[PDB]
RNA sequence: UACAGGCGAGAGACCGAUAGCGAACAAGUACCGCGAGGGAAAGAUGAAAAGGACUUUGAAAAGAGAGUCAAAGAGUGCUUGAAAUUGCCGGGAGGGAAGCGGAUGGGGGCCGGCGAUGCGCCCCGGCCGUAUGCGGAACGGCUCUUGCUGGUCCGCCGCUCGGCUCGGGGCGUGGACUGUUGUCGGCCGCGCCGGCGGCCAAAGCCCGGGGGCUCCGCGCCCCCGGCAGCCGUCGUCGGCACGGCCGGUACCCGCGCGCCGAAAGGCGUGCCCCUCGGGGCACUGCGCUGCAACGCCCUGCGGGCUCCCCAUCCGACCCGUCUUGAAACACGGACCAAGGAGUCUGACAUGCGUGCGAGUCGACGGGUUCUGAAACCUGGGAUGCGCAAGGAAGCUGACGAGCGGGAGGCCCUCACGGGCCGCACCGCUGGCCGACCCUGAUCUUCUGUGAAGGGUUCGAGUUGGAGCACGCCUGUCGGGACCCG
RNA sequence: AACUUUAAAUAGGUAGGAUGGCGCGGCUGCUUCGGUGAGCCGUGCCAUGGAAUCGGGUGCUCCAAGUGGGCCAUUUUUGGUAAGCAGAACUGGCGAUGCGGGAUGAACCGGAAGCCGGGUUACGGUGCCCAACUGCGCGCUAACCUAGAACCCACAAAGGGU
RNA sequence: CAACUAGCCCCGAAAAUGGAUGGCGCUGAAGCGCGCGACCCACACCCGGCCAUCUGGGCGAGUGCCAUGCCCCGAUGAGUAGGAGGGCGCGGCGGCCGAUGCAAAACCCGGGGCGCGAGCCCGGGCGGAGCGGCCGUCGGUGCAGAUCUUGGUGGUAGUAGC
RNA sequence: UACUAUCCAGCGAAACCACAGCCAAGGGAACGGGCUUGGCGGAAUCAGCGGGGAAAGAAGACCCUGUUGAGCUUGACUCUA
RNA sequence: UGAAAGCGUGGCCUAUCGAUCCUUUAGACUUCGGAGUUUGAAGCUAGAGGUGUCAGAAAAGUUACCACAGGGAUUACUGG
RNA sequence: GCCGAAGUGCCGCGGUCGGCCGCCUCGAAGCUCCCUUCCCAACGGGCGGUGGGCUGAAUCCUUUGCAGACGACUUAAAUAC
RNA sequence: CGACUCUCGGCAACGGAUAUCUCGGCUCUCGCAUCGAUGAAGAACGUAGCGAAAUGCGAUACCUGGUGUGAAUUGCAGAA
């Protein structure tokens, strides 16, 4: 018909829950998820579902290093919401407690995180007393960084000139 | 439309680089000698990732000194730190111990920030002038 | 409500038949729809009287498909068993005994569809099998 | 440590007679070529030959009978016996007629299908019995030592009653594919009729007045004031008469629930306008979405499907390829069966998945075994966890970062918004490190040292890492490498 | 055209704000003979509010296929007598386009096409073919040396006729 | 009476296979110019029904289970090169379930039925020993061609001929 | 005038074939058996025939191109008996 | 240079030029690897010696004795 | 008797006979049983009943030469110029 | 109006596909060492009652001694 009307009809579908998602304790997760979020005022349990769909290959793994740097006492020992994974590659010994809910830990973070305080909660936990989503920061993970943004193949990918 | 000499991509990595251009590497011999007989290896390997657990890495002997403040011979506890002539240490990130660490080169101002109590001796076959006249005398402790 | 979907899925009927082009001058070229590739075909430009392609909206509503013109779902049924999971349908699904199954083992299937009250095509299939025109 | 020969073995997600080796069979045979060399085709009756005696026709080969067989629709054309082609015959069609071979419509020809025949009620016949007591148990909520409330069921006795099902009898309602007709609602067209206003309203006619033209006068014109009147065009509203199509409205579309009235339809009351005829306006909750009729379901027949004839139509020749364009006076293709071409690998990129994660990767190996496996385990080595140089090397890379937009959360506010914290991510400005260049304290084995302050230089860095292993698709390279030349 | 004082139209660029402005007060090796100024930081104030209109959402990143011979028409235009010619400029098509129209036609015209019923049109028609007024109205035409009859398009002129 | 203006008609206007307003024919046209109505009319437009795709919802509290389900939306859909998506069929392998000499597989069938299709299902006939479905796994995995390869068989043709 | 053809009895191929076969003009890959429009429109056929099927045989031998060869020549490049 | 403010990184502006290799030149720096010393050599950074098919192969003819892959993208020939 | 054509049909007469709401009656307007044209004319054919009548052609082998590729053409022979 | 031209079915003929078979191939893996002038590898031509072939053998010729097994060989004949 038209060309305006041929725009409609070609616009978005970023919008999969993932080509393949072998997990099933991650597709029942994002289920409950679902659930929830239409039968609850939480914006923030939305974005989860998102997170949780597309990629587990952009899920950012997150140190605790950083983590325990934006709760410096202008967050109150929240609830970090961590996509990923945490990972312990520090040792300051952190934050003297903080309650870290996340998709997946590191076995050393089983031990790490709870023997410096609070306790390793699990997202069915999150999900379970925090349907509302509230006082809660998503607290961080990056790939965007130095290595592996464009940062690819054999020699990266440049100040810029030629590359 | 293709023939697979076509779009396929020619046949070798050659007129990417012949004529045409684009990626990698561009103007080419820098130095050259060495040859295969002054080779492999000189390492460098961080002393941040060993302070980590320098607090609960008696298994690297203690002896005279405390459980906290801990000998270790780093070029044990560091795998592939052999073939190579000195492994020196950078400080990355803090650390908040009480290590001893044993090198055969050193970022000595490394020991700096954490001076609370380290200990950065020199090893006698650093210098290289220690009299092995049959004698005895000076080495590293080593493992694989 | 799923009777006038019925009405309208048999009575209109897009069987319309899609013949391969020149399916009728080479006899090896197949009956079976392949779609035109190349740019020259009549049929690929949609021309119309060259046999029209195949496309969804062609395609009958969605509870009339997969019926048999009883308005039941056909259901071939292998044994004695798979006939307890037609027994909760009844009306809905239908039973129909399947080629594998010889003659003394449809007779079987025939008496137990009775009791279900699915009498349409099983039986039929068996007298057959027996002797019968 | 090797092993495509030889000999003697064990196996495979091997191949299944155009395949597999050249060769399953007399195969390196037959055959081809002067030679060097080239090199096939070719497996299957059946359990057992029980491989058709005998009779008859025929010169014989064969045939026809018969015998045999579970089967000759198994007779050494031998299990099954496809396509092509050929024969017979049947059907359609027709010997007055034009062919892309089909689609579309109708008829013939051919054939399968079509609730077991439905429901309410009562009478007889038939069978069983609950409640409650008894007797034996799987259960429940739960508690969970333990406790209390709730079980149902079967055995089958007691004590009182009653019900159901198959068939028949007896009455009322009427259900069986499929085709047809009536209707309500929605959508759309259809012709026709009527009103008001706009356009100072005026064509118009009667009455009245003046002028011009004509100057032969009739007549013609023009204008102005009173008037039935009716007009072309613009806008709007109003009313009818019919039909097509789709659907029967399966949750707020529509509507009933007291009464009369065949019926449709109407029947409260207050208010206000009109104050006439009538009107508008207010006032309860539930339940719920298809109505009338005819044929027959079996007799019998609607129908579906194929060919044909007639009707109708794009018919660029049929497809593929090449090409700007293929029907092409481009190229290939008589027809059909069976082969027949993006594969597999090593090393790679991305994506996606899986594991584990500052690590990760068992399997060179060793232990062990139910044995090419599986299980177990070692130090690692490889890759990463820091870099940057051509190289020597590098105070030696740990002091540690802001800003703007930022999801989301937090706080306030009824909300709108405001404030607070701010991720992902993006952009930007710095510091730090190496290479490069300056700066060079205190010190010092005599030139080392590197505090300190900088730079239109440069890096695949740090400034708060992410990899590694395995796999799959696709891309990439070496390989015969999409197939063929 | 390779001249221009002059000088269009259609084209083309920029701006029309919270990615902004203003107040407060900080630093510098700059800049000022001078805190004079400049830039950049903290903090405060001002919303629909900065023409119109729209966003059956947009912004962003990675990676890979095909293409790498184009061809045509209207318009503009250079070479050439010209050409269905060779070569540019703009745009739409064909290529990747049937269907309807132009009798017929890859590109013109109309319109981009799911599957159908019913309605209604476009282009182009209404004597018959061929669906549809031999309808109404007002002219012109009598063609023995080619009557006339639909863009592109199937050609056609100077010049002549009491 | 003369010179003009511009309509149609006439001349200028001559080619070859016979011929083309497409044809017939048409003269108060069915011509030519023009007006006015009515009317005809594309896969376009509208309304309704319906398909998938995309978009937005919604409904799992378990104890009928596809929740990658089901249900409500509205808009959109040509499509070569090419990409991605979701399926179908065959052979074999691990699992699981079925079928059989009282007739398997195979093959035949102007016989029925399903699916948009890929294909599937079932009946009858032929046949005589093993086979298919479903869930995973894997390929020497699907044909119409290739002046294709190999086998069979036509028309040519009972003809050239001998 | 012989021997054929022809006609017979016997015997019996091949080339070749997308599907086939009546013209005219039109447009169109710009020269049609097929489309479009007109004209037409013998079953079933044989002997003939050389207009046509741009008939068939032969990936045009020419001509151009390919980063394709080979024969030859030499004052090519580069080596050498 | 000019009083200075200023101006000057060739020619008033628009053309007038050149990869890696290799050599050459400068830098007294690095390395020659079992340690030194010294010749010599090799590196890094910035210039020069140059490819005019000028983003940069190392190249003369003939073929009617010709061959092969393709082409109507293309000639000679018919038609338009 | 006419129309010669492509007359093949038309027109005139006279009874006979059917039909005639032409006119008048009877039971009756009901015989396709309460929408399903429900076939209804007759150009033609099929098929019986019965009253007549027609009493053969053609083709093969053979032959002629008038004629011919072969059919065919054109002659001849069955009881007689 | 037979016929012809065409089409299909049913039954066939044609043909050897398909299915189902397979004392075979194919490929991998394992064990093994072991030719000859002391006449080999390879060939030729003969020999079986009736044999063309393959297979076997060499004038001691489809075989011999010895040994194992313990009654067949077979198409027919035959020895007993």
């Amino acid at each position: 018909m038209g060309i305006d009307l041929v725009a409609g009809g070609r616009n978005k579908r970023t919008k999969r829950v993932a080509p393949k998602s072998d997990d099933v304790y991650l597709k029942l997760l994002v289920k409950l998820y679902r659930f929830l979020v239409r039968r609850t005022k939480s914006k923030f349990n939305a974005v989860i579902l998102k997170r949780l769909f597309m990629s587990k290959t952009n899920r950012p793994p997150l140190s605790m290093r950083r983590l325990s740097n934006f709760m410096k006492g202008k967050e109150e020992k929240n609830i970090a919401v961590v996509v990923g994974t945490i990972t312990d590659d520090m040792r300051i010994q952190e934050v003297p407690a903080m309650k870290v809910t996340a998709l997946r830990f590191t076995e050393t973070a089983r031990a790490r995180i709870i023997n410096a305080g609070g306790e390793c909660l699990t997202f069915d936990q999150l999900a379970l007393r925090a349907p509302t989503g509230e006082n809660t920061i998503l607290l961080r993970g990056p790939k965007n960084a130095r290595e592996a943004v464009r940062h690819f193949g054999k020699a990266p990918g440049v100040p810029h000139s030629h590359t | 439309m293709t023939t697979r000499f076509k779009k396929n991509r020619k046949k070798r990595g050659h007129v990417s680089a012949g004529h045409g251009r684009i990626g990698k590497h561009r103007k080419h011999p820098g130095g050259r000698g060495n040859a295969g007989g002054m080779h492999h290896h000189r390492i460098l390997f961080d002393k941040y990732h060993p302070g980590y657990f320098g607090k609960v890495g008696m298994r690297y002997f203690h002896r005279l000194s405390n459980r906290f403040h801990c000998p270790a011979v780093n070029v044990e506890r560091l795998w592939s730190m052999v073939p190579a002539e000195a492994g020196a240490g950078a400080g990355k990130a803090p650390v908040i111990d009480v290590t001893q660490f044993g090198y055969t080169k050193v970022l000595g101002k490394g020991m700096l920030p954490p001076e609370r109590p380290i200990v950065v001796k020199a090893k006698l076959i650093s210098k290289v002038a220690e009299k092995k006249i049959k004698a005895a005398g000076g080495a590293v402790l080593l493992t694989a | 409500m799923a009777v006038p979907l019925l009405t309208k899925k048999i009575v209109k009927k897009r069987v319309k038949q899609f013949k391969r082009p020149h399916s009728d001058r080479y006899i090896g070229l197949k009956t079976s729809w392949r779609r035109p590739k190349g740019i020259d075909s009549r049929v690929r430009r949609k021309f119309k009287g060259c046999t029209l392609m195949p496309n969804i909206g062609y395609g009958s509503d969605k509870k009339t498909r997969h019926y048999l013109p009883n308005k039941f779902k056909k259901f071939v049924v292998h044994n004695v068993s798979e006939l307890e999971l037609l027994m909760m349908h009844n009306r809905t699904y239908c039973a129909e005994i399947a080629h594998n199954v010889s003659t003394r083992k449809r007779k079987e299937i025939v008496e137990r569809a009775a009791q279900l009250d699915i009498v349409v095509t099983n039986k039929l299939a068996r007298l057959r099998s027996q002797e019968d025109e």
